[PDB]
């Protein structure tokens, strides 16, 4: 009858004796150093707000994007370390610039979510050996009405309708949670 | 007390004769929602329980889409079974280029153990953490299987798994005497019946978290979300 | 310590503990010394291997001919510096072959620096323990001198000593000096009594001058009447100053 | 801390591997190794004894080409890899230049070869350190390589067990204006010096070089001159 | 603090105590549970300390279901009042910048008590031997100046191996007993020092060999070295639960 | 040996692998299968547990075929068994192919053992944790039955018994007259040897399963037919 | 396995 | 640990002995650290700080502790439904695995009932100034502690494998002085409890002061009906008598709660 | 690129120039094969993949590419100790005319480009 | 192989002791004496012999699929010591060295050719991170066109040399003891009843024909043969008469 100790979280492919990988969840927990985003979905357009935590007034405003061009029609946010999600923009774009050259189409949001979404899953030649720590935030038009999508550094995607990703996203849910509605216009 | 030295590695003998992170990867499945599956002798029929994280999102999809005669159903890691639906879909796709004909289940889920089991001999990899159960139709009438991640797979007729499904389980073995001999809705109204066991006695098996996979002799593979599975569900009784 | 084990971990105040105990394992060798003159310069060694069963082949134990114009000296660990000293020969040779005029003497340091900065940044390897000195002759600086460390950093001395005791000789070579006004007779005097301070027989120190006459450079290692001559003159010297 | 990687300088400034590597070399049988004014001579104690030993079976004294040889002291696997190598760089060099090779030359190309193992990681250092003799233009050569890949020019050495002693008596009673027989004598006499044992023809062995080649000395020759002394 | 089990506090004069040290392996720990089994020992006290990570459970030593129902902590003091025989028991981690703080308090105690001696039972890591000490016995000993006026004659008598030295000495892998030793020979407190290169693994034959190491000088048993000691009856699952079904 | 036995290429003081051992240890956690060679043929059996009544009558099999001449059965960890029998059938598999007659059984013997023992040299895998039996039957070589130890070691046997209680199952095999019986004996005696050494409170329920390749099935591996294995179990638990 | 170690 | 071909590595230690033993700028760095994670006692209710510890200033003769989620959810849809309470004070930690944190109430009716809700992570370092803090240095000598918590199943050690038992199920340890007894099998012999409930029931034990402690070994550790409803047993012991009035209240406010958890994050499924 | 490469034509890259520059090129791949399928036909499954297991561990310790390396002990396991042919006195590549940046081929050996 | 490389100055084999010394390769030497037989081989004037043990401790065995004795070419005959897995590798390996210097040279390979290629190849795995020794030692015998019988060794270090008679497994002192008495004082009679008397004195167990196997190459037959019950139990007859 004695105590202990042991260590199951130095490495990315050890199992807890529950499961539970532990370099994804401090992964995810490293999404809360990012600035709030929030975005919300309704019947005539989608919204987006991040702010931007200027660190001084020398600095040149417009050179923090928080909101970035995927293309024409569809959105982009951000949260967490800013290197990651500059390759995962950059898929992005390829992907749906590829989509269009070979079909003469536009790309679903859903569809463009998923081809992120298959690069980040693969880790442990090129590929990292660690989860990115970055969460987007996607979001337009498309055949269908308004969407907004998810993703996490697990590599996931799941639909919604009112998100909210930062260092306030608790408190920000709650009150999306509160205060949304059904069908509202983008006034509300 | 004396276990610290021998579960860091999938590569490493216990002085028992135990290899512990193959028992650490299984103890994973139990980390998701509880899925039924069974058969008669014509179809084949898969029932998951989707569950939200919030009021204001959307339920993730559990019943995937492999060929027109197979259908899988999910529980544990997210990635693993993603990889799993892309090697499997590869594979039918291409036996059916070059064969001209489909797939049979059998050698799918041979094919599935063996590549399952390569990454629990060696060393810089894991276990996967996900177990399935595939319904499918061939030649030999339905079929059924599970997938374990210690790479063994079961030629089962009803069986469920993830977290809380002793109840299910044992429904589905009291029951499993009058399966054969059903229809498309009583098998159905039967899965459903035991997939609420799963759920505390206060709860309902509403319209808003049940999927439903259906494949059949001259019916495809079919999923049925949100306004499609009311046919199957105003016959149940009460608890 | 807990980050002193591979050269490819950071201290947790900026640091590369491995570097320095490489830089650190040079102040063992012997001594090598060189001052830039005003028509000339000059190196100056201390022999480490002086022992009666001992033969004597080769022309120098330390100073190496690297191409028509530049010598070196090193100062270090010796199965290094043979490499070291092959690939730069090696590197001199390819510049020739391409644009058919001989190499610059800081094209040449940095290139060789490149390498010994490489096996600092990629992990499984060990780095060069090795410190070394240029001297040379360039078209477009004329006469120069620099210096090496196993860390890959380069710069450009007028009087500079590396090996053991390099504390002392620099500071009385500070002292010493005298600007745009060095004779090559006054620096092998400053040569000789900074030696002889920081260590004399005439069968420990090996000397080699490069001039340039009628313009082709002249590279010589100065014989041992010339040495043991200069050594009496300067015993002379210090004893009437007296 | 810091004695068990190949790669890691100790806070001193020290590779401690390479130590260890010297000592597992200086615990093996003698060698010897005087130049005279017109030969070399090479000299060595063996290792297998007994009766039960086939005489033309294993040789310490290998020849390389038909001017040069070689002694070892140390660890035997580690010695016919490196006397394999040194046969096929002698014979590339006479391919490509037409003309046999210095010894000089086989010496740095040998020791470039031992200096890789000291600096990557998943490897050990050759426990063996090697005696050379040559003759090139009318001139004796002798020499010696370190586990570390740093190599010397000597006049008369002794390496392996108790060989401080043996220096001190090199040194003691070395001539410069040496005859070849005088050399083997006094080879001779100073691996008696430490032998543990009575010394027989049948278990030393003695390779000598001169303007003719190389060539290792038969028992007779060798009992011949033990009479002598 | 000694904080009495009852209600006063034993007297303790001219006895002997005898404690383990956290180390590798947890020998110490094992020859102590091997020594208080079979002696029989009952508890007096408990030492209440700020440094060692909190624990709780029932009764460690049971032998009926009248006493399987007592609750322990991590740090424990037995006596047996008639051999003269004290012992401490610790069951968890030193939480880190709270080592030195124990020994003073460990040691201010032990000289206010009235102990006549403290003998420790520790170990070693058996990587960082040298040659000569791989053709040795893995047994070695440290005694206090203060006591080798005493017993020394008695050690030398029984052939043991004084540990090798470095001037002065280096433990590594003995947790607190360096830092004891230095302590105790600077208050001029009689100590010895028990110890034996071990590694990690199924560690019970250590135990056993270093409790017949020490009955080797003590002589608390019969001589000789056969079910002589006593497992405890919480020795029952040392690597796990079982096997999961469907798998083998 | 406690510090010298993390790894499959690292010596005790003594001179010995300790991976090596704890892997012919992990054999011993899976029931009891027997093989007895007799004058004509060999017969199998294996003791199988059943986990639950939702599981086909013909799932998790331990009885395996080779090609049409070859049986098998294992004992241990199942998924490196499945590997190991699809590595036979592929060797027997190119042996017929390249010589154009069936393999011998020695020369597959070989080929699998020296593959098991591939595994024993190197850090970077995992040595096998399963023990199998091979057996086949030809009219000019007769029965022939072999081992596989998950340290690479083979051997020739008339009587084996691998599993959680061989030591029983062999103390009774000894006590047979192989040599001067048909399989017809044989299957009974087998049935009564599993039921002996079976432990009825460790183990809630076991099934049988019996199979043989001999002279009366021309050399071919098969089931024996369900009556004959409802009087071998009435048999078994009637002396029992 | 041990033939998808080599590549 | 090895990060490329050949590296020498050392095996872990489980008695935590790789620390060894081994400047003004270190002890500065040092003062910084230790007062970045110091516990502190604040009253809530304006005013800055407290004095005093909270059992020092206050007399009890019932104190209730819930730690974890279940636990604290399980006293507000239990206890707290009924009659009111008046918030003391609450801590202010801060470890690498946080940041009701730790609030104190106590019954209006009987001010001598106290109750605490800790849904935080507290350290090894700091279970010692947190008992400091609350309790203090002279206990009461006439007490009542009940303490609640949630482990999960695979902790448990038995002959059987551990996916065989009937989980969810209680475990009791209790102080020699409860006279009274319990309403689940005490734990087993091979099974030890550690952390914030083990430091109070030694604190307890040592200072010879009744108290219980209760474990619920589940196979669920997130917000779960059925791992709340496995404390009901406990409503039944005198340790809560005169604190539970209306269940079915209790149930709706149970099932609000359980609609409105949380969001959840996209690894399992 | 169009700078670290240049003076590159595909059309002159499809078809070889010489009948000897293909076979010349790849001899040892091809001697291996022959080597490992006879081994694999006549012993078994185990024989090439221990022979590839030890190439393999052995060809990873070498110095970085940018400097020449020896090959000792990969030597000794082919065989080609005791034998001298064409590719080792003809076009030394110890003394090779041309050489790149060290960082850039080691970042091109793991194939990070 | 991430895996790394264990600390001590023991427990890997690319670590040097402070006296340089490896201990993994005389740990791998101590790994010959877990099988528990001993070997012999005696050269004559014109024959070599190999006699070796034979323990068969169970009924249920086929005593024809239990031996020692190996045929690695048509003319070369071998005998191993230590683990069975081990030396049936190390067989196959030197089969497959002998098959490809014939391929290659163009004639059948000598014995001491052989055994300098095997402890060559046994060198590498002393000196890489990866491998490790094989637990075995090999006895090698044969005629050479010119020389005569010849009798090699080879030993887990890599190191090889020949011999006149020698002996290896758990008696090899007092064998050897004994080889140097008997030698320092033969035709084919003679060299199978020296090695017999040899191994029954080292052991002291008055053998049975079904306890030993004989293996022998003469000048007038030059091939590897395997000696059958029958002319070993006369060989035993004439030894006791």
């Amino acid at each position: 009858m004695f105590l202990t100790r042991s260590e199951y979280d130095r490495g990315v492919n050890t199992f807890s004796p529950e499961g539970r990988l532990f370099q994804v969840e401090y992964a995810i927990e490293a999404i809360k150093l990012g600035s709030t985003a929030i975005g919300i979905q309704t019947s005539e357009g989608v919204c987006l707000a991040v702010e931007k935590r200027i660190t001084s007034p020398l600095m040149e405003p417009s050179s923090i994007e928080k909101i970035v061009e995927i293309d024409a029609h569809i959105g982009c946010a951000m949260s967490g370390l800013i290197a990651d999600a500059k390759t995962l923009i950059d898929k992005a774009r390829v992907e749906t610039q590829n989509h269009w050259f070979t079909y003469n189409e536009t790309m679903t949001v859903e569809s463009v979510t998923q081809a992120v979404s298959n690069l980040a899953l693969q880790f442990g030649p090129g590929a990292m050996s660690r989860p990115f720590g970055v969460a987007l935030l996607f979001g337009g038009v498309d055949e269908k009405g308004p969407q907004l999508f998810h993703m996490d550094p697990s590599g996931t995607f799941v639909q919604c309708d009112a998100r909210a990703i930062g260092s306030a996203s608790e408190g920000a849910q709650s009150s999306l949670q509160e205060v949304y509605h059904k069908s509202m216009t983008l006034k509300e | 007390m004396f276990r610290n030295q021998y579960d860091n590695d999938v590569t490493v003998w216990s002085p028992q004769g135990r290899i512990h992170q193959i028992e650490y990867a299984m103890e994973a499945v139990k980390q998701g929602s509880a899925t039924v599956g069974l058969k008669s002798k014509t179809h084949a029929v898969l029932v998951a329980l989707k569950r939200a994280q919030s009021e204001l999102a959307a339920h993730q999809k559990k019943i995937l889409h492999v060929d027109n005669h197979i259908g899988i159903s999910i529980a544990g890691l997210t990635a693993d079974a993603r990889l799993l639906c892309n090697f499997m879909r590869q594979e039918c796709l291409d036996s059916r280029f070059v064969f001209d004909r489909p797939l049979p289940v059998s050698r799918l889920v041979s094919l599935i153990g063996s590549k399952t089991q390569i990454p629990t001999q060696r060393y810089g990899r894991r276990p996967y953490g996900v177990g399935l159960l595939i319904a499918g139709y061939d030649d030999m009438g339905p079929h059924i299987f599970q997938t374990c991640p210690s790479a063994n797979y079961f030629d089962c007729r009803a069986m469920s798994i993830g977290a809380r499904s002793q109840s299910a389980r044992t429904y589905l073995e009291r029951h499993m005497s009058e399966f054969m001999e059903c229809n498309l809705n009583e098998l159905v109204k039967h899965g459903l019946r035991a997939l609420r066991e799963t759920l505390p006695a206060e709860q309902d098996l509403t319209t808003k978290n049940v999927s439903i996979g259906i494949v059949g002799k001259d019916l495809e593979f079919t999923i049925y979300d949100d306004d499609d599975v009311s046919p199957f569900l105003e016959g149940l009784e009460e608890r | 310590r807990r980050y002193d084990s591979r050269t490819t971990i950071f201290s947790p105040e900026g640091r590369l503990y491995q570097v320095e105990y490489a830089m650190e394992a040079i102040g063992h060798a012997g001594t090598c010394l060189g001052i830039l003159a005003n028509d000339g310069v000059l190196l100056a060694a201390e022999r480490r291997n002086i022992h009666k069963l001992l033969d004597e082949v080769f022309f120098s134990e330390k100073i190496y001919k690297l191409n028509e114009d530049m010598a070196c000296s090193v100062a270090g660990i010796t199965s290094d510096a043979n490499v070291l000293t092959n690939e730069l020969r090696l590197i001199a040779q390819r510049y020739l072959l391409q644009y058919q005029e001989p190499i610059p003497c800081e094209q040449l340091v940095t290139a060789l620096c490149d390498i010994k900065q490489a096996y600092t940044q990629f992990g499984g390897k060990r780095p060069f323990g090795v410190s070394l000195l240029y001297i040379g002759w360039d078209k477009h600086y004329g006469f120069q001198l620099y210096q090496s460390d196993p860390s890959g950093n380069y710069g450009g001395w007028k009087a500079t000593c590396i090996g053991n005791n390099s504390a002392a000789a620099v500071s009385m070579l500070k002292q010493d000096y005298k600007e745009g006004e060095m004779t090559l007779k006054s620096a092998l005097a400053l040569a000789i009594k900074v030696l002889n301070k920081t260590m004399l027989s005439a069968e420990k120190v090996e000397i080699a001058t490069l001039t340039r006459e009628n313009g082709k450079t002249v590279i010589r290692v100065l014989k041992q009447k010339e040495v043991e001559q200069l050594i009496k003159k300067h015993e002379e010297e210090e004893a009437k100053a007296e | 801390g810091y004695s068990f990687s190949l790669t890691t300088f100790s806070p001193s400034g020290k590779l401690v591997q390479i130590e260890y590597a010297l000592a597992a070399v200086a615990g093996g049988a003698p060698s010897v190794g005087i130049k005279a004014a017109n030969g070399v001579v090479l000299a060595t104690e063996k290792k297998q004894k007994s009766i039960l030993y086939d005489e033309r079976s294993v040789h310490k004294v290998e020849p390389i080409t038909k001017h040069i040889g070689l002694v070892y002291s140390g660890m035997g696997p580690d010695y016919r890899v490196l006397v394999h190598r040194a046969r096929k760089l002698a014979q590339q060099y006479y391919l490509v230049y037409q003309e046999p090779i210095p010894t000089a030359q086989l010496v740095q190309r040998v020791a470039s070869v031992m200096q890789e193992y000291t600096q990557s990681g998943g490897v050990r250092p050759f426990g063996v350190s090697l005696l050379i003799c040559g003759w090139n233009e009318g001139r004796p050569y002798l020499f010696q390589s370190d586990p570390s890949g740093a190599y010397f020019a000597w006049k008369a050495t002794a390496m392996g067990k108790n060989y401080v002693n043996g220096k001190t008596f090199l040194e003691k009673r070395y001539n410069e204006d040496l005859e070849l027989e005088d050399a083997i004598h006094t080879a001779i006499l100073t691996l008696k010096e430490s032998f543990e044992g009575q010394m027989t023809e049948d278990n030393i062995e003695v390779g000598i070089c001169n303007e003719a080649g190389f060539r290792r000395l038969t028992p007779t020759e060798v009992k011949d001159y033990l009479a002598a002394i | 603090m000694f904080v009495p089990c009852g209600e006063s506090a034993p007297d303790l004069a001219g006895f002997t105590l005898l404690m383990p040290a956290v180390s590798v392996g947890n020998v110490g720990q094992l020859a102590m549970d091997l020594i208080i089994s079979t002696l029989n020992m009952s508890k007096i006290g408990y030492f209440y300390t700020d440094c060692l990570v909190p624990m709780v459970g029932n009764n460690p030593y049971a032998t009926t279901e009248g006493n399987s129902t007592e609750l322990s902590i991590n740090a424990e003091v037995y006596s047996l009042p008639s051999r003269k025989l004290v012992a401490l028991q610790l069951r968890s981690i030193f939480i880190k910048y709270k080592s030195k703080p124990f020994c003073e308090k460990l040691l201010s105690w032990v000289k206010s008590s009235g102990c006549a001696r403290v003998i420790v039972l520790s170990s070693s890591h058996s990587y960082q031997r040298n040659d000569l000490q791989l053709r040795s016995t893995p047994f070695r000993y440290l005694l206090t100046p203060s006591m080798q006026k005493s017993v020394q004659n008695k050690i030398k008598s029984l052939n043991w191996e004084e540990m090798e030295k470095s001037f002065c000495i280096r433990i590594p892998g003995g947790g607190i007993t360096k830092t004891l030793y230095d302590e105790s020979c600077s208050k001029e407190i009689q100590m010895a020092v028990l110890l034996k290169f071990v590694s990690e693994g199924d560690n019970i034959p250590d135990a056993l060999g270093l409790v017949e190491y020490l009955n080797e000088w003590l002589q608390i048993l019969k001589p000789l070295s056969a079910s002589r000691w006593k497992i405890p009856s919480s020795w029952r699952l040392l690597f796990g639960s079982g096997l999961p079904p469907a798998l083998f | 040996g406690t510090g010298y036995d993390l790894s499959a290429s690292t010596f005790s003081p003594d001179g010995r692998v300790f991976q090596v051992e704890y892997a012919m240890k992990a054999v011993e956690n899976s029931s009891t299968a027997i093989g007895i060679r007799c004058k004509d043929g060999v017969v199998f059996g294996v003791e199988k547990l059943v986990l639950s009544k939702l599981y086909e009558e013909g799932s998790n099999k331990r009885l395996f075929n080779v090609d049409r001449h070859v049986g098998m059965a294992v004992a241990g960890l199942l998924a490196d068994a499945r590997s190991l029998a699809d590595i036979a059938r592929e060797e027997a598999s190119n042996f017929r192919s390249n010589f154009g007659y069936n393999i011998p059984l020695k020369h597959l013997a070989d080929r699998v053992a020296m593959y098991v023992h591939a595994y024993t040299l190197y850090s970077a895998v995992r040595p096998f944790g399963c023990s199998f039996m091979l057996g086949s039957y030809s009219v000019n070589d007769g029965a022939q039955l072999y081992m596989i130890d998950p340290s690479g070691v083979s051997y020739g046997y008339w009587g084996c018994a691998i599993g959680k209680a061989r030591q029983a199952a062999k103390t009774e095999i000894e006590k047979l007259q192989m040599k001067e019986m048909t399989c017809r004996d044989i299957v009974k005696e087998v049935a009564k040897i599993i039921y002996i050494v079976h432990d009825e409170v460790k183990d809630k329920a076991f099934e049988l399963e019996l199979s043989w390749v001999g002279e009366l099935t021309n050399g071919r591996h098969e089931i024996v037919p369900k009556d004959i294995r409802e009087e071998a179990e009435k048999y078994a638990k009637e002396s029992l | 396995a041990l033939a998808s170690v080599l590549e | 640990a090895a990060t490329f071909f050949g590296e020498v590595v050392k095996a872990p230690c489980r008695a935590g002995t790789e620390d060894e033993e081994e400047t003004p700028e270190d002890r500065e760095v040092r003062l910084q650290l230790a007062r970045k994670r110091e516990v502190r006692l604040l009253r809530r209710q304006t005013k800055t700080s407290l004095e005093v510890s909270l059992l020092e200033k206050y007399p009890c003769s019932k104190f209730i502790i819930a730690i974890g989620n279940n636990a604290v959810a399980f006293l507000s849809s239990f206890v707290m439904n009924s009659g009111v309470w008046e918030e003391v004070g609450c801590a202010k930690l801060w470890n690498e695995w946080c940041r009701a944190f730790c609030v104190f109430y106590h019954l209006k009716s009987n001010p001598s009932v106290f109750l605490c809700q800790c849904s935080c992570y507290v350290a090894e370092d700091q279970q010692y100034q947190w008992l400091e803090k609350v309790f203090g240095s002279c206990p009461r000598k006439n007490m009542q502690i009940t303490i609640l918590t949630c482990r999960h199943v695979t902790d448990y050690k038995t002959s059987e494998s551990t996916g065989s038992l009937p989980s969810p199920f209680l475990r009791a340890l209790k102080t020699q002085n409860f006279k009274d007894s319990a309403c689940c099998p005490l734990l087993e012999q091979p099974n030890i409890v550690h952390d914030l409930p083990a430091a109070v029931l030694s604190y307890c034990q040592v200072w010879k002061i009744p108290a219980i402690l209760y474990l619920c070994y589940t196979d669920v550790m997130k917000l779960d009906l059925i791992t709340v409803e496995a404390f009901k047993p406990i409503l039944s012991t005198r340790s809560l008598k005169g604190l539970v009035k209306n269940i079915p209240q209790s149930t709706e406010i149970l099932k609000k709660l359980m609609t409105t958890n949380e969001i959840q994050s996209n690894i399992y499924t | 690129d169009l700078l670290r490469k240049g003076f590159s034509c595909v059309k002159n890259e499809l078809l070889p120039s010489h009948p000897l520059e293909l076979s010349e090129k790849n001899f040892q791949l091809n001697q291996d094969k022959m080597n490992f399928s006879t081994l694999r036909n006549i012993q078994g499954l185990f024989a090439p993949l221990k022979l590839q297991m030890e190439f393999k561990a052995v060809q990873q310790v070498q110095r970085l590419p940018f400097l020449s390396s020896s090959n000792l002990s990969l030597d000794v396991l082919r065989g080609n100790d005791e034998t001298i042919g064409f590719e080792d006195i003809l076009n030394d590549p110890s003394q090779s005319e041309v050489m790149g940046e060290p960082h850039l081929m080691v970042e091109y050996k793991l194939g990070l480009l | 192989m991430s895996r790394g490389s264990s600390a001590g100055f023991d427990r890997h084999i690319t670590i040097f002791s402070p006296e340089g010394r490896l201990y993994q390769v005389e740990y791998a030497f101590k790994a010959i004496n877990q099988g528990g037989l001993t070997s012999v081989a005696v050269r004559g004037k014109d024959c070599a012999v190999i006699v070796t043990q034979k323990k068969v401790p169970d009924k249920l065995l086929d005593s024809s699929t239990v031996t020692h004795l190996f045929k690695i070419t048509e003319n070369i005959g071998c005998v191993m010591t230590g683990m069975t897995a081990d030396s049936r590798s190390q067989v196959q390996r030197a089969r497959y060295e002998a098959a490809n210097w014939k391929y290659k040279y163009g004639y059948e390979i000598p014995v001491d050719m052989l055994c300098k290629r095997i402890a060559d190849i046994s060198q590498v795995y002393t000196q890489n991170a990866e491998m490790r020794p094989l637990g075995c030692c090999m006895i090698l015998i044969g005629i050479d066109e010119e020389q005569g019988p010849q009798v090699y060794k080879c030993d887990p270090a890599g190191y090889y040399c020949g011999f006149k008679a020698t002996a290896a497994g758990v008696k090899q002192t007092e064998s050897t003891s004994f080889l140097e008495k008997k030698v320092k004082k033969w035709t084919f009679e003679q060299t199978v009843e020296t090695a017999i008397t040899c191994l029954s004195t080292v052991l002291s167990i008055d053998f049975k024909p079904s306890e030993i196997e004989v293996g022998v190459v003469t000048v007038e037959n030059p091939k590897f043969r395997i000696l059958t019950e029958a002319e070993i139990d006369a060989h035993l007859v004439a030894l006791a008469e």
